[PDB]
RNA sequence: AUGAAAAGCACUUUGAAAAGAGGGUUAAAUAGCACCUUCAAUGAGAACUUGAAGUUCCAUGUGAACAGCGGUUGGACAUGGGUUGCCGGUUAAUAUUCCGGCACCCGGAAGAGCCCGACACUUCUGUCGGGUCAAGGGUUGGGCACGUUGGGCUUUGGGCGCGCCCUGGGAGCAGAGGGCCUCUAGCCGGGCAACCGGCCGGCGGCCCUCAGCACCCGGGGUAGCCCUUAGCAGGCUUCGGCCGUCCGGCGUGCGGUUAACAACCAACUU
RNA sequence: AACGCAGCGAAAUGCGAUAAGUAAUGUGAAUUGCAGAAUUCCGUGAAUCAUCGAAUCUU
């Protein structure tokens, strides 16, 4: 009078997750979106180093985040400077901060855009 | 012999007079190869036998050519500051009167300044001065400037030209309220006080303590409160070497020690600077001013861009002081990354604005002084100042 | 004598209330008596001085000098008036400082504040009186 | 780096869109003239010794494309 | 441009302060470049705009907060945040009517026999 | 005039060592003032510095000896210091022999020179040490194929 | 725990400096924030700095302390900087991480690196030439005939040239001589001057004649390459014929007895 | 507990990317080592002042 088993293992049968729908929000409000570009990009860096990297490799080097990524980074430099980036290679100094080598597009040229961004003047 | 064609060639006369702006070249005003002489002071009471001295007359003679071109500089500095006297007012802007004052020297001296060596034969000595209210020396607009001069100015101007490395320095100020006014006279008063003062075997000392007492005897009303006038401590009248605008040994305008001589054959600025605030002044602003030091470090820069860079300060400036404007008209584009670095090193100085406290009022007046073999001569002095 | 429980009469707790007070109660610390003139004008007694106004120095080395505050420098307990200098070596002049306790107010610097603050404490003194003399 | 024997080869190799550049280098000591073309994934060389050859190879491969000579001592 | 006031940013809608912290956030950028190697009265005015960002900040956050509290007026049960607080055993007490309630046996001993303003004599 | 970061630096650039660089005692103002890889290379340009040539270590006298010893001059007992399998292995000298003879049994068998069963049989006598060389084995086969072709009845 | 108040020491002078002596502030300073060798260079000073000869990392500075002696030196002090699947390069300090190339016998690849040179070069900057391939062992050579494969080379025949040299046009450029007119400078006569006449420098735009380099268009000849036939590009002779005196290999009788012989190449070991 | 935040700070104190703090209330001219502001009070109001009912609150 019961259904047949071809097999001596018994399983738990399936049952229905209902998904959650809560009459109240545990947090009234969505935080605003933390680390913007703003937050990411510090200062950037006017050393002797920094500057030779301009004129010869076409690359800036900035001060950003110790806790943002370089997907960040180019995010940020794109919707603040308007700068392209080919690659970008960062590193974390001895003093905590993050160095962000990022080299321009060959369309553009560096040294106008410190100029232009005002990164050095 | 072959009888070629000479057509008549009509010996054009010389000009005789000057044009607004000045245009005419020195020369052409001066047909005798004479420029005027300066004021010329006999020294004081020990030293007045000097002017009759046989010996020192012909010592003297020996530099004729560096009297004489220097005389002529003098000369340009009159014109120049005579037009300037007559150009400045209320609603002028600074681009306007820079580039003014720029072309009338140029043109006057005979040299655009474009071509090397040509800025190192004759021309400005220093970047001109255009300097408000607070801001006491070394203020000048960059490019794109938009200031205009309002009504409540005061504005000092700073005229630097040399001749073969002889650097006329010279300085006056302007100011168009009458409350402002008592401020010239009291520096002028010091600046021609310097004037019976200097001489050789004079100490310097006596010179500044002499300063103190006739700047504090002097007040000036303004907007009610009464102010007395004070030597800005910290500045100080310098000697001038060829090419230099600066030298080693100073003529403070308080009262030291120094038992320092002004010489036979020296050069001398002699400044004043009166001020109602504290009597000191510091640096602030944006800087325009720059100069190559003479004690330069010989550093072996690492920045290709500052590598050229200060080999075209050396060939088209050497040690003159210039200014960003007189990089612009070379044709370097984009330049500040070497010059700032050159900065950082220490090779080259940048001069940044001097001021005193806000809301206070300087003047500043400037003569030079040759000290000839026989006698003083403020080869500066005009009818203006 | 001290009768109310909540005030202590205790050296050790004076001194460090007094010495160690914030900024806003240092000024109520550092009051000066009023001139006979404005005495009997205002009818009060002591303000908290403030900066601007004209004070003579009647306590010190510097007695019968009188001349406007320049600075009520509060962390030293000091106050700052015109032309009371001393050389140092160099001989540049620095303010000398004096307690408010050792002047006299002999100008009021009039603020619409300080109009509230004379038209506070002139009311209170008479309003005691008429309770006082009933 | 990968070799086109046939001549052939070598045009079309040139012709499709990815082909950034090419080069003719000059080896007098043997008379060998190579022509290389980059393409998007790998640098192709062909090995020429007749000299006459040349000359017809370098104007029938399409004029796009960059050819240079390969001057002694490059730069830096 | 100058220091920002907290007294006219309360009476700006959301759009119009979310635009002034923008403009706030991008000149505080430009104006923290040219920090490196002078010193003067440039940085008065970085410390004034991050200050300024923060006045701004509040503002909008708390004519968030209180629209949140309108929305949710006359609801059982508000955002966890939004709920008062006052200590975790204040939250579990009883609550003041639960705490007062009397069964029916001792609500008709105190109907009738409350106690009573009573003197006594000498 | 401190010039120890001029001599790291040249030696650097050089491709040599520190105790090969030479700077011109007579100039060192303008090496003092070189601070950086591009003054110290443009000195070697202008031969204010100079990379010193290795010190002579020469194999002459090395060559020399070996010489002697390919006629026998330096090979006396005196002049040996270890044992005569140190010095020549008998089982290199038996691997040595074996190919030898083995090659050679080779080479007789492809030209016809001898069949299979004699170089069979002497592939054995090889292995067994009975020819102390290449001579024997030759000397061996001839008398022994001289014998096989002497029975001719 | 200085002093009521920093008024905490201006200025002169000695010393490399630290500091000292004057002088000054204070009521008081008997209250001073301790209340292996030689030479040379650097430097006040050199045995232990440098050259030549025999976060400690990097750069610049440096009073004390430390470096059990000194110290100009330092892993010390002060202030800056430095850490981003193969080859080459790049930095004062990072590189299989940066830059360039290229990827996941020949191409890469000589264009790279390394040696030699020549001229320039204050520095911004190098440029161009040349090279950079007594005993103990091996490897070859097996022939004569025939047939077959590469044909190594050459002759004839066929196809494709333009390397050079001869002839026509042009393009771009360089220099010498003559003509047109424009700007600046020196000498003579005259002229109050202005201006009028003669000689001379730099001109310096344009036109005509002479010499040199590089590029394009159109007509002639090769001198190189590729393909076939014949010989192997051959020598001797009766002049018929014979040898294949070309190289290389592969298949069938051999012969294998003196290859047990020659030549060539090689280390070591009693 | 860790890490950061000041115009010039290493520690302490304070604070949390709104960081030597923000808002709101009170009071009513300062802070102080050098810098640097505000009312110019009729709204607009220093300071590390007091209060503190609104928020932020990194790992």
């Amino acid at each position: 009078k019961t259904k047949v088993r071809k097999s001596t293992t018994f399983h738990r049968p399936k049952t229905l997750v209902l998904s959650r729908a809560p009459k109240y929000p545990r947090k009234s409000i969505p935080h605003e979106p933390r680390l913007d570009e703003h937050k990411i990009i510090i200062h950037p860096l006017n050393t002797e180093g920094a500057l030779k990297k301009i004129e010869e490799q076409n690359t800036l080097v900035f001060i950003v985040d110790v806790k943002a990524n370089k997907a960040q980074i180019k995010q940020a430099l794109k919707k603040l400077y308007d700068i392209d980036t080919v690659k970008i290679n960062t590193l974390i100094r001895p003093d905590g901060t993050k160095k962000a080598f990022a080299r321009l597009t060959p369309d553009v040229d560096a040294l106008d855009i410190a100029a232009t961004k005002l990164g050095l003047v | 012999k072959k009888k070629k064609k000479k057509k008549n060639k009509k010996k054009k006369k010389k000009p005789t007079q000057q044009s607004d702006p000045p245009r005419v070249l020195i020369s052409h005003l001066f047909p005798d190869g004479k420029y005027p002489a300066g004021e010329e002071v006999e020294y004081v009471n020990e030293n007045r036998y000097r002017t009759t001295s046989e010996e020192k007359r012909y010592l003297d003679n020996m530099q004729s050519e560096f009297l004489n071109d220097y005389r002529q500089a003098a000369e340009v500095h009159r014109q120049v500051r005579k037009w300037a006297q007559g150009f400045v007012k209320p609603g002028k802007s600074l681009i306007e009167i820079s580039e003014g004052i720029e072309d009338s020297v140029r043109a006057l001296v005979g040299h655009p300044g474009l071509e090397e060596g040509d800025a190192l034969k004759a021309g400005m000595g220093f970047p001109v001065g255009l300097s408000i209210n607070h801001c006491a020396a070394h203020y000048n607009p960059n490019s794109g400037n938009k200031i205009v001069l309002q009504q409540d100015d005061v504005i000092k101007i700073d005229i630097g030209v040399h001749v073969n490395g002889r650097i006329v320095d010279s300085a006056f100020t302007m100011a168009w309220n009458d409350q402002f006014n008592p401020l010239l006279e009291a520096v002028r008063a010091a600046t021609n006080a310097g004037i019976r003062e200097a001489g050789i075997d004079a100490r310097v000392g006596e010179i500044g303590g002499v300063i103190q007492e006739v700047m504090e005897s002097y007040e000036v009303e303004i907007n009610g409160k009464t102010y007395p006038v004070k030597p800005i401590r910290n500045l100080n009248g310098h000697n001038i070497l060829p090419y230099s605008i600066h030298g080693t040994k100073s003529v403070p305008i308080v009262k030291t020690h120094d038992q320092t001589k002004m010489e036979e054959g020296d050069v001398f600025a002699i400044e004043t600077f009166g001020s109602t605030g504290k009597g000191y002044v510091i640096e602030s602003g944006e800087v325009s001013h720059y100069a190559l030091r003479g004690d330069a470090p010989k550093v072996d820069l690492r920045l290709s861009s500052a590598k050229s860079l200060l080999n075209v300060i050396k060939r088209h400036f050497g040690t003159l002081p210039f200014c960003r404007r007189f990089l612009d008209r070379l044709g370097q584009e984009k330049y500040l990354l070497g010059l700032n670095n050159l900065v950082s090193n220490g090779i080259v100085e940048d001069y940044p604005p001097l001021v005193d406290e806000k809301g206070s009022y300087t003047a500043q007046f400037e003569h030079t002084i040759l000290i000839r073999p026989t006698v003083k001569e403020v080869i500066s002095r005009g009818d203006d100042y | 004598m001290k009768v109310r429980p909540t005030v202590s009469s205790s050296r050790r707790k004076a001194r460090k209330a007094h010495f160690s007070a914030p900024s806003s109660v240092r000024r109520v610390i550092m009051s000066a008596p009023l001139s006979k003139e404005l005495r009997e004008k205002y009818n009060v007694r002591s303000i908290p001085i403030r900066k601007g106004d004209e004070v003579q120095i009647v306590r010190g080395a510097h007695k019968d000098k009188e001349g406007k505050v320049t600075s009520v420098y509060r962390l030293k307990y000091v106050i700052h008036v015109e032309r009371v200098t001393r050389e140092k070596a160099t001989g540049q002049t620095v303010p000398i400082g004096i307690h408010p306790s050792n002047v006299v107010i002999t100008k009021l610097h009039l603020d619409k504040d300080r109009e509230n603050i004379l038209a506070r404490i002139k009311a209170g003194r008479e309003q005691v009186a008429k309770a006082k003399g009933k | 780096p990968q070799e086109v024997s046939d001549i052939k080869k070598f045009i079309e190799i040139c012709r499709r869109k990815d082909a950034s550049s090419a080069r003719i280098k000059k080896n007098p000591k043997t008379q060998q003239i190579k022509f290389k073309v980059r393409c998007q994934r790998f640098l192709y060389t062909l090995v020429l010794k007749d000299s006459d050859k040349a000359e017809k190879l370098k104007q029938s491969l399409p004029p796009n494309l960059q050819i240079k000579d390969v001057p002694k001592r490059n730069k830096r | 441009n100058g220091k920002v006031k907290a007294g006219q940013l309360w009476s700006k809608n959301k759009e119009e302060l979310t635009k002034i912290l923008g403009e706030l956030k991008t000149e505080l950028s430009q104006l923290r470049i040219q920090k490196i190697s002078s010193s003067g009265a440039k940085l008065n005015k970085i410390h004034d705009l991050r200050k300024s960002i923060a006045r701004v900040l509040t503002v909008i956050n708390a004519k968030q907060r209180a629209q949140l509290r309108l929305f949710y007026k006359n609801k059982k049960y508000l955002p966890l945040d939004l709920r008062p607080k006052l200590t975790r055993a204040l939250r579990r007490r009883l609550s003041k009517e639960d705490a007062s309630r009397v069964l029916e046996k001792t609500k008709k001993r105190l109907t009738h026999f409350p106690q009573r303003k009573y003197a006594v004599k000498a | 005039v401190n010039l120890r970061t001029q001599k790291r630096l040249a030696a650097s650039v050089l491709g040599c060592g520190e105790g090969k660089v030479w700077l011109d005692p007579n100039e060192v103002s303008e090496i003092s003032n070189a601070n950086s890889r591009q003054s110290i290379r443009k000195l070697v340009a202008d031969g204010l510095i100079i990379k010193k040539p290795v010190t002579m270590h020469s194999r002459s006298r090395a060559r020399e000896l070996n010489l002697a010893r390919r006629i026998g001059r330096h090979r006396g007992f005196g002049k040996r210091k270890g044992t005569a399998d140190a010095r020549m292995p008998q089982q290199v000298l038996w691997m040595r022999r074996q190919r030898v003879l083995r090659r050679l049994l080779v080479k007789y068998r492809a030209s016809g020179k001898i069949d299979k069963h004699l170089y069979h049989e002497l592939y054995h006598l090889a292995k067994g040490n009975t020819f102390k060389h290449k001579r024997a084995l030759v000397e061996h086969i001839h008398r022994a194929k001289a014998e096989k072709a002497r029975e001719r009845q």
